[PDB]
RNA sequence: CGCGACCUCAGAUCAGACGUGGCGACCCGCUGAAUUUAAGCAUAUUAGUCAGCGGAGGAAAAGAAACUAACCAGGAUUCCCUCAGUAACGGCGAGUGAACAGGGAAGAGCCCAGCGCCGAAUCCCCGCCCCGCGGCGGGGCGCGGGAAAUGUGGCGUACGGAAG
């Protein structure tokens, strides 16, 4: 029966609640967990970027959001032709690719592109035999100064 | 007496059979004396004859079945004591080799396409 | 009764040879919690089931 | 040729016997009631010694699963004896004891030295 | 009479010793286990009775291989090999 | 191609020659037993479509699933509830009769593993379906690269946790806007969630 | 009438293998109440909840759009923060109640069938020997058997693809 002048309320614990509620006394264990996880995983891709791939410059849908830019999923197929990279060495070479990707505008489009100019020549690709060199690969210095980047590789700012 | 097993595993076949029955009967001569009631001596010897039947019969056992696996070892098929008894989950997974039959195409894939060692310039 | 199975025969013979008192020297060992068998069962006291 | 019944009973098809292209158990499982292992101990009860001395027999505890013809053979292999019958009871401790008459040609209360029982 | 004097009629069972789980609730006449339900290949085991459940689980016998299993997990399931010898 | 001809030619069902062979087959498939292996698919063109390859040790059933909605198995229609819960003869089982058929297939044959099942006549009491099964052991499978996913024990009776195409259309998942409640793994995980005070240490 | 192929079925203690049962905290498919609440009660609510049934696994399931959207567009699944006690449902009463976008954890992509080409180019099993394997595997060896044109293997799958 309510009182008198008060806010009118519908809580939701109606059910047999108290069976399902989770506690978070995970989280600061959860927090070590994926952490060591991550430490490791960055250890084994040893010169490679820790955040891993880069992602493509990407307009937010829906009004809301439509003047700022993310991380998207990966590069388009008519971003990786332009910038002349094969679709499926792009995955290999650290490229985000999905298949899904329209393009609408020009510029959005042409945005990926001077993206990826960047990446190829920022990228130090190690030879697959290390002591006989193959063409492709960056020099012998350039596998000498190479060291991991903590961080998105390419960092989206708006 | 102390009776040992490193001198029974390098005994003949038939004389250890000899000796169990030695000890069968030893053993028969304790299991009245407990019975009748007499000698306590008899009553903690018992117990020596009851281990040292457990030894003749396992070196027995052993060398029966290092003898199985030294003649089926090159058999395609082997008897189920002979098997390896690893969990029966684990007995139902695919062989060492069957989980190295990648297919032709992902020989291709893999072939053209090898995972690079790359890094950037921060 | 006198007619008996085989099984409930061998039943019957495990109840009455766990119908002993304890020894006399088990109390005398190191760890000594026993006192007495309280686990003694009588014929009109319990019915053994069955 | 023509169906003399009007019945299609099912024609007797020829069946193959087992040969095994690997034995399912590595060997044989040994014969674990042995004649030692069969019988466990004589009994050394007045009436035991009793029913030696008065009626020819000897009085033997039986391992449970025993025939009166593996007893037979369990008291003629390790005794040296022969046998008349054998009567076997399981007793209230649930264990079997066997009335092993002798057959006359041997003495009861002599191999009763043998056995080593008074 | 329904009391005292009908207890005096009480001389033929129903329920003997099962043979799955010893439980003496093998009733004769069904010829089925009220505790296990023996000719049922299935173990007669119910969500309403969690105490009934533990009284019969793993944790109840000995795990006379289930124990071993645990001991063995410890070495990756070694099977063959002995020891290095003195 | 010759299976683009048979594609099409199973697509006219009302035909004078599809209203003979679906007739006289509904007819010839009764007089079988309820659960029986059959020689080969009745369809080699449809089996193609969901993974069965005429090789060694590839199996194909033809199980019968009597026709109707089910009933609610309450003594003398007597329901003890509510006028809600009163229903019985109105009722509709929430899986197909396509995927009661596979998990009828996959429950004789434990050895063996439901692949998928196709519809290959129906009368009015009786739907008939071929249900493809695969020998997880068979080495013409189990050393095939591309059919050793079968062979792992995650795939113990797809049939009855509803894995198989049959299974899944029931169990109400797919992307979008209409597949809201089976968010998730499914139903009961998006149930889940969304029921379970998330009671953080802080708040 | 007979011998032969084949189709469709039997039978075997035939040669090898495999399923059953348990555990069941978590997980998947069904089935599914009433206490209770509405100050009565029947729809609702409790609740797709307890109980019943089947099935797993080390996690399961889901999963690479027959998606979201309406923007200057994003781009598998899963989970967390939020949207939000919001849109909406409801004797519109009691009560129920998502999703997108966004911010993160992780991040991985893919394979057939169909359509077509390559002398079925494919595959299992037995016998023989050889290093050799307590995950029966690699090589040779036989006008040895079988599977298979009622379609096996390669190329190839929506991002297109093949051939010259």
């Amino acid at each position: 029966a309510p009182s008198r002048n008060g806010m009118i309320l519908k809580p939701h614990f109606h059910k047999d609640w108290q069976r399902r509620v989770a506690t978070w006394f995970n989280q600061p264990a959860r927090k070590i967990r994926r952490r060591k996880a991550r430490q490791a995983r960055a250890r084994r891709i040893a010169p490679r970027p820790a955040a891993g791939p880069i992602r493509p410059i990407v307009r937010c849908p829906t009004v809301r959001y439509h003047t700022k830019v993310r991380a998207g999923r990966g590069f388009s197929l008519e971003e990786l032709r332009v910038a002349g990279i094969h679709k499926k060495v792009a995955r290999t070479i650290g490229i985000s690719v999905d298949p899904r990707r329209r393009n609408k505008s020009t510029e959005s489009l042409q945005a990926n592109v001077q993206r990826l100019k960047e990446y190829r020549s920022k990228l130090v690709l190690f030879p697959r035999k290390p002591s006989a060199p193959k063409k492709g690969d960056s020099s012998a210095e350039e596998l000498k100064l190479a060291t991991q980047l903590t961080g998105p590789v390419m960092p989206i700012r708006n | 007496a102390k009776i040992k097993a490193r001198d029974l595993r390098g005994k003949k076949k038939e004389e250890l059979l000899k000796q169990l029955d030695d000890l069968k009967v030893e053993l028969s001569q304790l299991r009245v004396a407990k019975v009748t009631g007499g000698a306590a001596s008899k009553l903690s010897k018992i117990r020596v004859v009851r281990k040292s039947i457990a030894r003749v019969l396992t070196v027995i056992n052993q060398t029966q079945k290092e003898n199985l696996r030294k003649f089926y070892k090159g058999k395609k098929y082997k008897p189920l004591d002979l098997r390896p008894k690893k969990t029966r989950a684990m007995r139902r997974r695919l062989n060492k080799h069957e989980e190295s039959l990648k297919t032709k195409k992902q020989q291709r894939k893999e072939r053209l396409y090898p995972l690079r060692k790359y890094a950037v310039k921060a | 009764s006198s007619h008996k199975t085989f099984r409930i025969k061998r039943f019957l013979a495990k109840k009455q040879k766990q119908n002993r008192p304890i020894p006399q020297w088990i109390w005398m060992k190191t760890g000594n919690k026993i006192r007495y068998n309280s686990k003694r069962r009588h014929w009109r006291r319990t019915k053994l089931g069955l | 040729k023509i169906r003399t019944s009007p019945t299609f009973r099912r024609p007797k098809t020829l069946r193959l016997r087992r040969q095994p292209k690997y034995p399912r158990k590595s060997a044989p499982r040994r014969n674990k009631l042995d004649h030692y292992a069969i019988i466990k101990f004589p009994l050394t009860t007045e009436s035991a010694m009793k029913k030696i001395e008065d009626n020819n027999t000897l009085v033997f505890i039986v391992d449970v699963k025993a025939n009166k013809h593996q007893i037979k053979q369990a008291v003629k292999k390790l005794y040296d004896i022969d046998v008349a019958k054998v009567n076997t009871l399981i007793r209230p401790d649930g264990e079997k004891k066997a009335y092993v008459r002798l057959a006359p040609d041997y003495d009861a209360l002599d191999v009763a030295n043998k056995i080593g029982i008074i | 009479t329904k009391g005292t004097s009908s207890f005096g009629k009480r001389r033929n069972k129903t329920h003997t010793l099962c043979r799955r789980c010893g439980s003496k609730a093998y009733h004769l006449q069904k010829s089925t286990c009220g505790k296990c339900g023996y000719p049922a290949k299935r173990k007669r085991k119910y969500n309403w009775s969690a105490k009934a459940k533990r009284r019969n689980t793993t944790g109840t016998g000995r795990m006379r291989h289930l124990k071993i299993v645990y001991r063995r997990f410890r070495h990756g399931f070694r099977e063959g090999t002995t020891p290095k010898p003195k | 191609g010759a299976y683009k001809y048979i594609q099409e030619l199973w697509r006219k069902k009302q035909s004078d020659v599809m209203r003979f062979l679906l007739r006289v087959r509904c007819w010839q498939y009764r007089q079988l037993s309820a659960l029986h292996r059959a020689p080969r698919p009745t369809r080699p063109d449809k089996a193609r479509r969901l993974g069965y390859k005429a090789k060694q040790g590839y199996v194909i059933y033809r199980i019968r699933v009597r026709r109707g909605g089910r009933k609610r198995p309450v003594p003398k229609g007597a329901t003890y509830g509510k006028p809600v819960h009163h229903g019985v003869n109105q009722l509709k089982f929430a899986r197909s009769l396509q995927s009661v058929a596979e998990e009828r297939a996959g429950r004789h044959c434990g050895a063996l593993r439901v692949l998928n099942s196709y519809w290959v006549g129906e009368d009015s009491t009786y739907k008939f379906f071929e249900v493809i099964l695969i020998d997880p052991f068979h080495k013409a499978i189990r050393r095939n690269p591309d059919t050793q996913w079968i062979t792992k024990p995650v795939h113990k009776h797809r049939e009855m946790r509803g894995l198989t195409s049959a299974g899944r259309k029931s169990r109400g998942l797919g992307k979008g806007h209409k597949f809201h409640h089976t968010i998730g793994g499914s139903r009961r995980a998006a149930w889940r969630r969304r029921n379970t005070l998330q009671l953080h240490r802080y708040r």
